RNA sequence: AAUCCUGCUCAGUACGAGAGGAACCGCAGGUUCAGACAUUUGGUGUAUGUGCUUGGCUGAGGAGCCAAUGGGGCGAAGCU
RNA sequence: AACUGCGAAUGGCUCAUUAAAUCAGUUAUGGUUCCUUUGGUCGCUCGCCACUUGGAUAACUGUGGUAAUUCUAGA
């Protein structure tokens, strides 16, 4: 029950099995048996070898995002107040815009008076 | 193991330190951007489904 | 609900700054007090006078 | 099964002990190799020495016992491990197809 | 402390191993192994972590016709690492050291076997990596 | 562990400097005693426990564990007023500066012992309570008193007497 | 029929002006030799086991064969 | 503070390379490109938001990892 290794060929290597090869470039590989080891030393790609894990995965052998609409508060405001404001009665809304219309009217009255 | 948890609707994201790989196997050997349930993190965490957003190595 | 996390919602840091953004956020139809409907942030500190200012609405 | 493996397996390798058979009764595990072929009778005797060195008085706590096939370069501990790794096969498929 | 366990030897007298230091030596021609009491007709052999006497055949002319102590850092023969790991390297390698054990060079190219590194701490410190 | 300003501020004093050197026979604890004093006092010296401090500033000194070249260290520390009352000499404030010069204790380095002794005006003799008065402690004492130095004694390695020698208190 | 050595501790200790510098108990290992064994690593390999492949031969395919073991890759058991 | 636009291809240093190569004079690019500056051109084409659209993304609030970098992640 040491660390469970894996060969290049993808199989699990249990302790006491196989052999481990260290290269001059500081890279270390593990081989399950001399069949795997000779295949690596002859530099055969494991993706053209049928019985290897990589080939099975490559050839597909053996084989949603979230949208949210959170509505929160805004700093400097109130949580209940903002929902109440965004859900205000259309009669209040039309009363607000008409009193804005006359507000622009009386500002036109003030602008004409100031221009005089 | 520290584990930052973030709730989008409420914020105040916190850090939960856990010292049990047995209950951490729910996230082990998973991938990020996949949705898994943290119910094994205690019954207080029952019914809770999370998604992996990021993470840092032992070297940072 | 875990304490501290699933409670005490922190409000969004800034309110919307674009005209269509505030219009959709408040379901305004056609020019309904849009100038004053932007959220006016109050800043308060002890060694001075607390005040409030509203952002610069664009578009 | 060791105190850490917790796996349902017997001492027999995958495929039975080569040239011996299935070991059912009690057994004694011994460090190293002993004389004789397989299925050769051996007389275990209590030691005539007084064991006082550290190696003699040392406790032994196993963590894992290998049970891969000794009939070649086996690579699977248990049947369940091998069936989980390979998955469905041709013999399994046709036998399931016929039997339904 | 804990002595090193036996390993497969692999490099008898006459082995020419790469020189992984930066002394300018290209290879080491092993001529004997330290601590070998020998036997009739048996070649004295050396594994990793063993101190040998070697002469450089290729390398700078100031080192060539001389005997140097050396330490084998990598061996190509596979050896058991006391927990069933049979390790072997791409090449045989060794560095030139003195009797004290300080490494004559200042840098090592390639890995160093754990057995050699733990015996010789100064070789371990100059090692780029440990296999 | 203070800056060079107060270094100069107490350096202009002449009534609280104490030039002294430690003199002993080979392997009598001189390096050990100096290191502990560098830990305790010191103008900027801390309390590092890394075996021998700057008193062995050579690579071969640290490799062989032989003190070869003498190294000068300076100590600054203060004492309470009731502690000052015993100092009947010219006393100016609670601060005190010590210029210690660690002398090697071999017979061949007797010249280095002279060079330290000319500079210093007092001496802390270190005598091993196990080995008694040795040949070199005898020589360095002869040297200092010939050069008019006030020697003050400290028996070292008293733990050796009480554990390795198992001496009872009377014979101790 | 066992043998010898090294590392650690004792201990930079005893002894010695100094330089230097041990020993007994204990621990960890190695050398030479002996007796075994094949779980592991390696070697062999005509299981003529399974692929590959040259020349030829069976009308072609398939399946094979001959070339004193055609050659070569990987290789169970066994021996080592 | 940050996005965006521009600059960082100028200047400064040195003379290692280089013998129709560099370079000097001359000459062509009717054999090519060209931010920037200026002057042309910007309703010339018939084609349920325009009283003006969408998703964000910074800086920013908060949770940090790393021994360490003008490292960055998570909401
Ligand atoms: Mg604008
Ligand atoms: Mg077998
Ligand atoms: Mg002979
Ligand atoms: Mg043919
Ligand atoms: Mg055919
Ligand atoms: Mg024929
Ligand atoms: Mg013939
Ligand atoms: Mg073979
Ligand atoms: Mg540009």
């Amino acid at each position: 029950m040491k660390v469970e290794l894996c060969s290049f060929s993808g199989y699990k290597i249990y302790p006491g099995h196989g052999r481990r090869y260290a290269r001059t470039d500081g890279k270390v590989f593990q081989f399950l048996n001399a069949k795997c080891e000779s295949a690596f030393l002859s530099k055969r790609n494991p993706r053209q070898i049928n019985w290897t894990v990589l080939y099975r995965r490559k050839h597909k052998k053996g084989q949603t995002r979230r949208a949210v609409k959170f509505q929160r508060a805004i700093t400097g405001a109130s949580l209940a107040d903002i929902m109440a404001k965004r859900n205000q009665k259309p009669e209040v809304r039309k009363a607000q815009r008409e009193q804005a219309i006359r507000a622009a009217k009386e500002a036109k009255k003030a602008k004409q008076a100031s221009k005089k | 193991m520290k584990l930052n948890i973030s709730f989008p609707a409420t914020g105040c994201q916190k850090l939960i330190e856990v010292d049990d790989e047995r209950k951490l196997r729910t996230f082990y050997e998973k991938r990020m951007a996949t949705e898994v349930a943290a119910d094994a993190l205690g019954e207080e965490w029952k019914g809770y489904v999370v998604r992996i957003s990021g993470g840092n190595d032992k070297q940072g | 609900d875990i304490p501290g996390l699933t409670d005490t919602t922190v409000p969004r840091r800034l309110g919307p700054k674009r005209a269509s953004r505030i219009r959709k956020l408040f379901n305004l139809s056609k020019e309904d007090d849009v100038r004053q409907y932007v959220v006016r942030k109050p800043l308060n500190k002890e060694g001075k006078k607390p005040r409030t200012k509203a952002p610069k609405i664009q578009r | 099964s060791t105190d850490y493996d917790l796996s349902d397996k017997s001492i027999n390798p995958l495929g039975g002990f080569v040239h011996y058979g299935e070991v059912t009764n009690d057994f004694v595990m011994l460090k190293g190799c002993v004389v004789g072929t397989k299925k050769r009778v051996l007389t275990l005797r209590k030691s005539l020495l007084v064991q006082t060195k550290r190696r003699a008085l040392e406790k032994i706590d196993l963590k894992f016992i290998d049970t891969t096939s000794k009939f070649g370069h086996g690579r699977f501990q248990t049947m369940e491990e091998k069936k989980a790794f390979m998955g469905p096969l041709k013999k399994d498929r046709i036998a399931k197809e016929e039997g339904a | 402390s804990g002595a090193k366990f036996r390993i497969s030897l692999g490099l008898p007298v006459g082995a020419v191993i790469n020189c992984a230091d930066n002394t300018g030596a290209k290879n080491l021609y092993i001529i004997s192994v330290k601590g070998i009491k020998g036997r009739l007709n048996r070649l004295p052999a050396a594994g990793v972590g063993d101190m040998v006497m070697a002469t450089v055949k290729k390398g700078k002319p100031e080192l060539r016709k001389k005997v140097h102590p050396a330490v084998v850092i990598r061996q190509r023969k596979s050896y058991r690492r006391k927990d069933g790991v049979f390790l072997y390297f791409e090449d045989n390698a060794g560095v030139i050291v003195n009797n004290k054990g300080e490494m004559k060079g200042s840098a090592i190219t390639g890995p160093v076997a754990k057995e050699c590194a733990d015996l010789w701490p100064r070789i371990a410190s100059n090692a780029g990596s440990i296999a | 562990n203070f800056t060079v300003d107060q270094i100069r501020a107490i350096m202009d004093k002449k009534a609280n400097i104490r030039n002294m050197s430690v003199i002993a026979h080979v392997d009598h604890g001189k390096s050990t005693l100096t290191d502990s004093l560098v830990c305790k006092a010191g103008i900027i010296a801390s309390a590092r426990a890394g075996e021998t401090r700057f008193t062995d500033t050579r690579k071969d000194e640290q490799e062989r564990c032989i003190t070869i070249k003498s190294t000068a260290i300076s100590l600054f520390y203060e004492l309470s007023e009731n502690d000052l009352n015993f100092i009947k000499q010219s006393k100016d404030g609670a601060g005190f500066l010590i210029n210690l010069i660690d002398s090697p204790g071999h017979v061949d380095f007797s010249s280095e012992v002279t060079a330290a002794l000319r500079v210093t005006d007092g001496a802390l003799v270190v005598v091993d309570c196990v080995s008694g008065v040795c040949v070199q402690t005898e020589t360095v004492l002869r040297q200092a008193i010939a050069e008019r130095i006030k020697p003050v004694l400290m028996m070292n390695k008293m733990d050796r007497a009480l554990l390795e020698l198992q001496l009872e208190p009377e014979e101790l």
